[PDB]
DNA sequence: ATCGATGTATATATCTGACACGTGCCTGGAGACTAGGGAGTAATCCCCTTGGCGGTTAAAACGCGGGGGACAGCGCGTACGTGCGTTTAAGCGGTGCTAGAGCTG
DNA sequence: AGCTCTAGCACCGCTTAAACGCACGTACGCGCTGTCCCCCGCGTTTTAACCGCCAAGGGGATTACTCCCTAGTCTCCAGGCACGTGTCAGATATATACATCGAT
């Protein structure tokens, strides 16, 4: 049986995830979440369809942000894997936290 | 009332989501810290866009609503109208 | 007969629908004559070089209608168009195919 | 009400004038048309404050050149500045 | 000769500094960072209620526009005291003339 | 014509909802006004400069002055979180910042 | 020209200070400059354009507020 | 013998005193002239208020402060005290500055 | 060096549903005119900036020891990518159905 | 307030790619160490930032005057926008030749 060597199949996919542009978190627990987070501040609200389309554009390109941010900052520690605290120094630095 | 789906977004799709950020391994514990993080964003941005939605003496919120919530914050979005 | 404002100003873009945008949305109370004008040239002008370059971009994928992604590619990879959209994202535009030096394997 | 007021078809005519045997998806159109108003809240707003800034009550081209000259960084704005102030004088010869 | 009104707001975070700490007094550079303060807080503001009043194609600005507007730029705690305060302000200017 | 009596009386405020209506109309925000929005705005404000006179208060308790100095003002923007999430892009004139240390620069023993 | 390191090695040491920074090292210095050049020719670029505007030939407080506030840092203690 | 510190606490005690100071940290003859000749980039022959050169000394010393917070806290990210450029150069990177 | 799987670039054939294109029509733009005030110009004018001057001391510059922190090296072991079998549910189209935007007055 | 109708929600059955748990190996994080440099500490040197002061002057500010340029009003019309049509750009099918990874 063949089996390849770990760290090609992960560049492989990103080549893969950055070349297409399609949606990429799944659309119905995408639905759910935002129907939970809505539902604090006002109970029994309804969502266009473009509207949850919109929210998952924005988490999308937040969080890709945020990735190449503690992509960086992990790299500038010397680690080719991501820590959590890359991810809070990364927050800290962009001024949000 | 719906309840827990932040397990909703799971593991692969965070993958594939720091895969298109650029990573190469991806720690066993972030994807706690990712959903925290996209917590408070998704609560922050439909805060603002429910409260655009209440103005307008409206029960649904719009993608409308949503972008200039979403431009308010500093992070304009275009596809949706301006 | 009647000739279009924007036949005079030698553009695409409108002055009538400019003129009329700047004073329903109330940024003054008055508007000079050649402030439309000159709007109408500007948006032209970003117009035109956003186009060609989602036009190039569309070219190297050897492809002849526009799609979002070549959008991105085609402001993502100016960095002058860079700063002056780095404030905003586009919807299914994708990232640029970029992978840092350490990432990359020996 | 139901006249949307778009651009759709002026940057159609726009990429016409610029590449003629290219189309354009309906989502880039959108895009587009976010794009170009977007510049044009900028523009208008920037355009606003600084004649609000030296209590000015109106907006003329000076406005408005200096509002591309600050929004815009270098080579942009000095070409748009070109280009707008050749419209300017276009449109002040046919009056 | 004739000289250009100076418009401030010193006077009244004066007044509002005497009413929360009567012995305290403050500096005339602190002075006008309050007033700035208070200025940049005004046109934001504003900007918001005139904005609000152009997301659902009404043409003018009445106290729910600001209350949306404090809802929007303010965070969480102090926007509820402000609504609360605020709304306590506008009935009793309605139980008056 | 009866007693002159100012729209701030009236309110229950000390910020001007006259100046703040004179602003609204030379602001040119919108050229139609609401009786109530200055009112409203006028009571925000005020309460608004309340708030962080309280806090500026404070830290001239903790640090033992008698004027409130931009030092203070500054620190009761920062102290706060949420003012301080009001005020993350404002840069304050002669303020300083938070004395603070981080949790591996200090020496371990 | 050489005014730029006019911003002594002491100015970034008493600035990082400030910062809380403790070891600084001895090429910090001119990448902090770089910075500061960068960041003063974009303030001062606006800061000018606003006082071409109004056909004067100096540049006011008023001008420097509203072209920090433009960038999306806005500072207090000089007028609104 | 006369006392002599050890490296790392006249630095916090330096860092103490300009942590509670409010005073400006780079004098103002070298910072006006250095505004002077940039300025000179975009239109010669300008004069300068007072209060704007002091408005922008505020400005340049709360900004570079700001990056040495945030180019310290990547320093501590990388199990480092110092601070290299690298480190400025990631601050400046996630702020959005490059 | 060397072979094979494996993703990638390059030619032709078939199908579709999104976009190019045509038609129609109305509503906003163009045309015309007039008032009248904002913008512009000219005349002062004084203050605020520039510049010079001394002096002088705080401060930058400089040298230099030294130590401690950066950094390279090595070991390690476990955290995690990768692959396979199984299983869950997202997605799909369809069907229903009314709350509520959307509009008019 | 009344009316419209549409799109939002709700449900069902289906398919199957996706998720899931799983076992397994090794690459990478990290502790630990060696070195050595180079940054920190401080006296010495020296220079220039700083202050106080005085002249200038001109430039922003302020006035008064003017006019012309833009809002406003009005009519007119065609340009710009739902609708329909339609047909092809993009997808997927195939064969065909090439660079890349991994075990050898």
């Amino acid at each position: 049986p063949h089996r390849y060597r770990p760290g090609t199949v992960a560049l492989r996919e990103i080549r893969r995830y950055q070349k297409s542009t399609e949606l990429l978190i799944r659309k119905l627990p995408f639905q759910r979440l935002v129907r939970e987070i809505a539902q604090d501040f006002k109970t029994d609200l309804r969502f266009q369809s473009s509207a949850v389309m919109a929210l998952q554009e924005a988490s999308e390109a937040y969080l890709v942000a945020l990735f190449e941010d503690t992509n960086l900052a992990a790299i500038h520690a010397k680690r080719v894997t991501i820590m959590p605290k890359d991810i809070q120094l990364a927050r800290r630095i962009r001024g949000e936290r | 009332v719906l309840r827990d789906n932040i397990q909703g977004i799971t593991k692969p799709a965070i993958r594939r989501l720091a895969r298109r950020g650029g990573v190469k391994r991806i720690s066993g514990l972030i994807y706690e810290e990712t959903r925290g993080v996209l917590k408070v964003f998704l609560e922050n941005v439909i805060r603002d866009a429910v409260t655009y939605t209440e103005h307008a003496k409206r029960k649904t919120v719009t993608a409308m609503d949503v972008v200039y919530a979403l431009k308010r914050q500093g992070r304009t979005l275009y596809g949706f109208g301006g | 007969k009647a000739k279009t404002r924007s036949s005079r100003a030698g553009l695409q873009f409108p002055v009538g629908r400019v003129h009329r945008l700047l004073r329903k949305g109330n940024y003054a109370e008055r508007v000079g004559a050649g402030a439309p004008v000159y709007l109408a040239a500007v948006l032209e002008y970003l117009t035109a070089e956003i186009l060609e370059l989602a036009g190039n971009a569309a070219r190297d994928n050897k492809k002849t209608r526009i799609i979002p992604r070549h959008l991105q590619l085609a402001v993502r990879n100016d960095e002058e168009l860079n700063k002056l959209l780095g404030r905003v994202t586009i919807a299914q535009g994708g990232v640029l195919p970029n992978i840092q030096s350490v990432l990359l394997p020996k | 009400k139901t006249r949307k007021e778009s651009y759709a078809i002026y940057v159609y005519k726009v990429l016409k004038q610029v590449h003629p045997d290219t189309g354009i998806s309906s989502k880039a159109m959108s895009i587009m048309n976010s794009f170009v108003n977007d510049v044009f809240e900028r523009i208008a707003g920037e355009a606003s404050r600084l004649a609000h800034y030296n209590k000015r009550s109106t907006i003329t081209s000076r406005e408005i050149q200096t509002a591309v000259r600050l929004l815009l960084p270098g080579e942009l704005a000095k070409h748009a500045v070109s280009e707008g102030t050749k419209a300017v004088t276009k449109y002040t010869s046919a009056k």
